[PDB]
DNA sequence: AAGTATTGATATAAGTAATAAATGCAAATTGC
DNA sequence: GCAATTTGCATTTACCGACAATATCAATACTT
RNA sequence: GUAAAUG
């Protein structure tokens, strides 16, 4: 049976739709089975195996593993019920007069509801699952997550049980409940082990506990492991019965449930959150407030359209991939099977210590290469196994957003954001007529898949026409031939398109042909495009293809020419690195650097990327770090001299982020913070995207503190306790976050409009994918949505939003005492200190300012007069136009963000006629 | 006939790496008189002394001009200090060597094949009579080397294969307190346990007077440290400095098992032994509760345990039928 | 006055050492 | 003001000399 | 922490 071939064989769309409905009805049950969680089936299986073993009367431990687990569950249940009894006793009593008791009730409210029955399932499965989790075998696991993972699994059970009908659990509570439950499991975990006496060498039979607590020493720091007995190690290894409760995430088989709330959507029976919040309470609070208000309907529509497109696996490409994999040696991307690591020969101990350390570094290099190849082989094997399992089915991909808004799939193993193989093994499920333009668009897609996207459309089609013979030969013989697709920039997608085009050319009339291969439309340097659109800079807009034209300018080619000129003038002087690198600078070696410069990649990241692109050439094979850093310096000089309008906006955003991260609330900080003189900064940069999604930057100073648990004190960090913000992280992360939010907003608008028009839309950040027949309509939609997004002044709206949200805030700053303005501040403080009777401090000044705002904000007219009469530290600065010009005692300053950098003139509507803008 | 470097001469030195030296011939002669090193070593001529981190060399010069051993050895790596030593001690009968005492292969080379320094071997019954070691490890960072030598005492691999060798050790004042902690004291640790097991120590000298409150009074009165003020050491920024005498003694137990038991017990140094046995292995609490018939030991904390009690616990752990493999570590 | 509790420091092990030499990215940030 | 100084966009996967360290004790803080 | 992938 093969549903894809059945679908292709069905001639008419009416019975195609009927078959689709029948397939949906049939696969509903399979989807439910796939999403099933083993928190009840495991218990039923254990009970059944125990009963059958008892009925038989004779069994052995290997098949009695489930019997032992059933015994453990039976012995555990009374203890957890007793704990719930204690919980009810402490919680029910209304009196709240603690008598210095050692009893803890904070966890009790957490684990009261439902943990009386299903809980032993989770303790058993998790403790068994983490068998050699963090190299505790030296058998065993680190207690750090062992308590946390148990607690997290319990929380997920509460959340999973609610969808079938304290939103975020604290790390302290999760650690407490995990510790309690693991201790209870340790108490009654028993196993029989036979030993030999040392004195008499006689066999002994004696039961021993299964799980034992312990500690280990690593470089002078305790670790606190939790170990498992040898007999259980053998039985688990000899049976391979993991029986996990959380299934690995897989592509769906049914249309994903449409997004309605921030917690409802995605998988049918597994809950998901609209944002990939790294357990930050502020982001969750803001997202929930936005969802309750109901102003992200367009985001919901965009996500629904992104997730509604069905996929399937490409059998023809999968066969070639499987053949290469079964051969098992080095290929385009598959590293090949390295059976065993070869230990290099070592020099004798009599050799020099420098030679000995050289040998040690050689062995380290060999080990690193072996480990990298092992990891890549494991990833490829996982991906191939999933592809083989899902071949012939109707895939789906529910999508999710990170805290900026960019769209990612929910299945992290097999998706279209993977590598070249991952993208190649996927084709659209629906078949659409190629039409008059589909043949041209397929040829263009192949042409720019080989990497020749710097040439016009007619030249690309001419190149495809020139190489059609090699296309046909390659598709006829994927191997045992010229292997032409191997030379392509993206060989696997190139190979799939070669198959596609060959099948087209064998057909007499290409227009009647039904194609499935997606067609990639992408923009070049999306960050530069968005900066040009924001700043209205025509000089950059013409450089990055915003303005209509007939020849597509290449920013990468331009910067490559500049770097070549720099290396030429350096080689004229006579630098050896200049001589080496002068002629071998290409587009690719600076593509990543220039693309991610807008993204905020620093010098080290630039060196890493440029070395990554330099390595495959092997021209500098042994070590190219010095060449990498010199070349990054030159590339940075070129980028600086090239871009200025982008840099103005970047600097404005960064400096505003700094001023926000150095701010103090007027009202919250009035409470004493145990410091007085030095305040703590608790404000994070927050803004709203044009769609309506509120963004809260999570960068904060996270400090680990020991939390008290039954087993030990676990050294974890609880994010729920608010902490001072990381000003440097916020300043360095505001610009790229803003740009990526704009990218995601444009994605969602374009996806919503395309879905309304009826297209099949799949997007990977900048690139948007669609059938070859719908490329023109998608392009029109994209340009319209870009116009709608950038018609208004986004930077001006951002400044207005900042000034409206942060109206009643003050900043701290140091100013010279010699300033006459500072003298009046001391004059006001002298009266202020005397009235209170104690020394005046910054906290007292903030309290006075809040009192003034209390008089000003009062709707009563008589109250406003007193506010004007009351003069405070912030009252002095109401007349100073330029705070920077005025700026030795620390004094309060009002928070005033700089006015937006000058906006050039550019009618963004002009790109509607442009064709090389996004292609 | 060896000139002691002058305080001005030490003053010219720029790099000390954090190692505090002493420049008082009076204090050195008082310490030597207290030690009475001629009692154990009744041949001044037959003595062969190896020093580690000699530094300025005032102690070495005083020792040579007082005893005149057959060959005095100095093992230093610091460039400036080596230059100073060669400049000041040129033409002297003293021998200057440029090596690194941290590197294990240094002693193995020096004794085994080139044999620039050939020691002499002695039986383990009595104190060695030809080989003496004097060390200065006052640098704060290098306190781990002291524990390494303490373990080498038991392993009989570094230099104690020649016999039992007396060590004249300069130590940071905090490491002295860590090592010389009587049972029940707050500063007791596995370092103190291994010190008690392998050697008997007498705190010869200590600079800071206030520091003496951190030791045990009955041991202080018997030891009689030669107190000196803090201004007698050239680098005055560092913490106080102590000297100990390290005499290896005979012992009878399995070193690896004893190390494992002490290490896994003193992670919890205040929990009663009624419960901490479980950390050793699976069912260890039950097994040791069954085997031990003494209630006092069942209630004593590991910080109060003595070496005899630790050896008894090691013997019981060996007698355990289901003991896990310590060698996995 | 009686207390009790939350916070902060210090040690733990022992060859991925230390200290000074070395070197490089610079810059936005953190000590005095 | 001055010297040093420690990092620097998002998402996912695999692997490991090993990754969120823990026990205890005193000093400050709070409550009665 | 190491490596890789994507933008
Ligand atoms: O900088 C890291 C590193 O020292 C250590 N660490 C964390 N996870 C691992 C691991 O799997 N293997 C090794 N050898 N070391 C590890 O902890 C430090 C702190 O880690 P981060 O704060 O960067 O957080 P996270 O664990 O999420 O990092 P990563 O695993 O994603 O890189």
């Amino acid at each position: 049976i093969n549903f894809f071939e059945i679908y292709n064989s069905l001639p008419t769309l009416e019975e195609k739709k009927a078959f689709e409905s029948a397939l949906n009805i049939f696969n509903q049950d399979r989807q439910k089975v796939l999403e099933n969680r083993a928190t009840e089936a495991a218990r039923e299986r254990w009970k059944h195996d125990f009963e059958e073993a008892k009925a038989r009367g004779d069994i052995s431990i290997e098949k009695n593993l489930n019997v032992k687990l059933w015994k453990w569950y039976n012995e555990m249940l009374p203890l957890v019920k007793e704990e719930i009894n204690h919980c009810r006793s402490l919680l029910s009593e209304k009196l709240s007069d603690k008598k210095g008791l050692n009893k803890v009730d904070t966890n009790r409210l957490g684990y009261g509801p439902y943990l009386t029955l299903i809980d032993p399932g989770k303790m058993c499965v998790i403790t068994i699952l983490e068998l050699l989790k963090l190299n505790s075998t030296g058998e065993g696991m680190r207690t750090a997550r062992a308590v946390i993972s148990v607690g997290k699994a319990i929380e997920m059970e509460f959340r999973s049980e609610q969808v079938l009908k304290k939103i975020l659990w604290p790390q302290s509570i999760r650690a407490r409940i995990g510790s309690v439950l693991i201790s209870m499991l340790i108490q009654v975990a028993k196993v029989s082990v036979q030993g030999v006496d040392p004195v008499t060498k006689a066999k002994v039979h004696g039961e021993a506990p299964a799980f034992a607590h312990g500690y280990q020493y690593h470089n002078g720091s305790k670790l606190g492991v939790l170990k498992i007995h040898k007999t259980l190690i053998r039985q688990l290894n000899g049976e391979r019965l993991i029986a996990s409760v959380q299934p690995q995430l897989l592509p769906m088989l049914v249309e994903p449930k449409p997004w309605v709330n921030w917690r409802s959507g995605g998988y049918h029976y597994t809950q998901s959150t609209l944002l990939r919040t790294k357990d930050s309470p502020e982001q969750v609070a803001y997202l929930k407030a936005a969802s309750d208000n109901g102003d992200i309907d367009r985001v919901y529509d965009g996500l629904n359209v992104l997730g509604r497109t069905p996929w399937t696996v490409n059998r023809k490409v999968f066969d070639v991939v499987s053949q290469v994999w079964n051969k098992g040696e080095g290929f385009l991307d598959i590293p090949g099977a390295q059976d065993e690591m070869v230990l290099p020969p070592a020099p004798p101990k009599n050799s020099d210590p420098s030679i000995l350390r050289a040998w040690k570094l050689q062995v380290k290099t060999i080990a690193n290469k072996f480990s990298s190849d092992r990891s890549n082989r494991c990833d490829t094997n996982y991906k191939l196994e999933i592809a083989r399992a899902f071949l012939g089915e109707k895939l789906y991909f529910p999508h999710n957003l990170d805290f900026r808004g960019r769209a990612y799939p929910l299945s992290p193993h097999f998706n279209h954001l993977g590598n070249d193989m991952s993208r190649g093994l996927l084709i659209f499920w629906h078949g659409k007529k190629l039409g008059p333009s589909g043949l041209k668009w397929l040829k263009i897609h192949l042409s720019n898949l080989f990497g020749f996207d710097k040439l016009p459309l007619k030249d690309r089609v001419a190149f495809t026409e020139s190489h059609l013979q090699d296309i046909k030969d390659s598709a006829e013989n994927p191997l045992t031939g010229d292997r032409w697709w191997t030379t392509a920039d993206k060989p696997w997608q190139a190979l799939a398109t070669c198959f596609e085009l060959n099948e087209v050319m064998k057909m007499d009339n290409p227009e009647e042909f039904i194609s499935h291969q997606p067609v990639h439309q992408d923009g070049t340097c999306n960050g530069l495009q968005h900066y040009a659109a924001l700043g209205g800079d025509v000089e950059g807009a013409t450089q990055v293809n915003l303005v209509p034209s007939d020849k597509p300018q290449d920013v990468y080619a331009h910067v490559a020419r500049l770097v070549q000129k720099r290396l030429e003038i350096a080689a004229e002087k006579g630098d050896e690195n200049a001589k080496i690198l002068k002629d071998k600078i290409t587009r690719k070696v600076v593509k990543q650097t220039v693309m991610t410069n807008v993204y905020g990649v620093t010098y080290v990241g630039a060196t890493f990327q440029i070395a990554k692109q330099l390595s495959p050439i092997f021209d500098d094979r042994k070590e190219s770090l010095d060449f990498s850093k010199y070349l990054t310096k030159h590339v940075f000089s070129a980028i600086r001299e090239l871009f200025h309008s982008a840099h103005l906006i970047q600097d404005w955003l960064g400096e505003s982020a700094k001023r926000i991260s150095k701010s103090i609330r007027l009202d919250v900080d009035e409470k004493s913070f145990k410091n007085g003189n030095k305040p703590d900064f608790m404000s994070s940069v927050i803004w709203t995207t044009p769609l309506g999604l509120p963004i809260v930057q999570p960068y904060r100073e996270e400090s680990k503190k020991q939390v008290e648990t039954n087993l030990q004190t676990v050294f974890i960090s609880d994010p729920f306790a608010v902490n001072p913000v990381n000003a440097r992280r916020q300043k360095a992360g505001l610009p790229p976050n803003f740009i990526h939010s704009l990218d995601a907003s444009h994605m969602l608008l374009s996806a919503a409009e395309c879905g309304k028009q009826g297209l099949d839309f799949a997007s990977v950040h900048d690139s948007y994918w669609t059938h070859a027949s719908d490329i023109d309509t998608m392009n029109v939609v994209l340009r319209e949505q870009f116009i709608k997004l950038h018609e208004v002044d986004l930077v001006l709206r951002l400044k207005e939003e900042f000034d409206q949200r942060y109206k009643n805030y003050v900043k701290i700053g140091k100013l010279k005492r010699s300033t006459d303005l500072a003298q009046k501040i001391i004059r006001i403080r002298k009266d202020l200190s005397r009235k209170l009777g104690r020394s005046t401090t910054l906290a007292d000044e903030i309290y006075f300012e809040k009192k003034r705002q209390e008089l000003l904000n009062s709707p009563l007219i008589e109250d406003r007069n007193v506010g004007e009469k009351m003069v405070t530290t912030v009252s002095l600065f109401e007349d100073i136009t330029d705070l920077d010009a005025l700026e030795g005692m620390s004094v309060l300053l009002p928070l005033r963000l700089p006015e937006i950098p000058p906006k050039g003139d550019f009618d963004v509507t002009v790109l509607r006629n442009s064709q090389y803008f996004f292609s | 006939s060896v000139p002691i470097p002058g305080i001005k001469d030490i003053s010219k030195l720029k790099f000390f790496y954090g190692f505090k030296y002493l420049w008082n011939p009076t204090v050195y002669n008082k310490i030597f008189d207290k030690l009475d090193l001629t009692k154990t070593y009744k041949h001044p001529e037959e003595l062969k002394v190896l020093d580690l981190y000699p530094g300025v060399g005032i102690q070495s010069a005083i020792f040579y001009n007082k005893y005149c051993p057959r060959q005095y050895s100095l093992l230093e790596k610091r460039s400036s200090l080596y230059k100073f030593l060669n400049a000041k001690f040129e033409g002297s009968p003293l021998q200057i060597l440029k090596r690194d005492p941290y590197d294990w292969s240094t002693y193995s080379n020096l004794i085994d094949e080139e044999r620039i320094f050939v020691p002499e071997v002695q039986s383990s019954d009595h104190i060695n009579d030809k080989f003496l070691t004097v060390a200065n490890v006052t640098g704060e960072g290098s306190e781990g080397l002291i524990m390494q030598w303490l373990s080498c005492i038991g392993n009989k691999n570094w230099l104690y294969r020649f016999g039992k060798v007396k060590m004249l050790l300069w130590m940071p004042s905090t490491t002295a307190r860590k090592l010389l902690a009587r049972p029940g004291m707050h500063s007791r640790s596995k370092c103190s346990v291994v010190r008690e097991a392998f050697t008997d120590t007498k705190l010869i000298a200590i600079s800071d007077a206030n520091e003496l409150k951190g030791f045990d009074s009955q041991c202080i009165e018997e030891w009689d440290p030669i107190l000196f003020s803090a201004a007698e050491i050239w680098p005055t920024k560092g913490k106080p400095i102590a000297l100990v005498e390290m005499d290896p003694i005979d012992f009878d137990f399995d070193v690896d098992n004893w190390d494992y038991v002490t290490r896994h017990l003193m992670i919890l140094k205040r929990t009663p032994l009624n419960t901490v046995m479980d950390s050793l292995g699976h069912g260890g609490q039950q097994y040791f509760n069954s085997r031990i018939t003494d209630k006092d030991l069942l209630k004593k904390c590991p910080i109060d345990l003595t070496n005899d009690e630790f050896i008894y616990l090691t013997k019981l752990f060996m007698e355990w039928p289901f003991k896990p493999d310590i060698l996995m570590d």
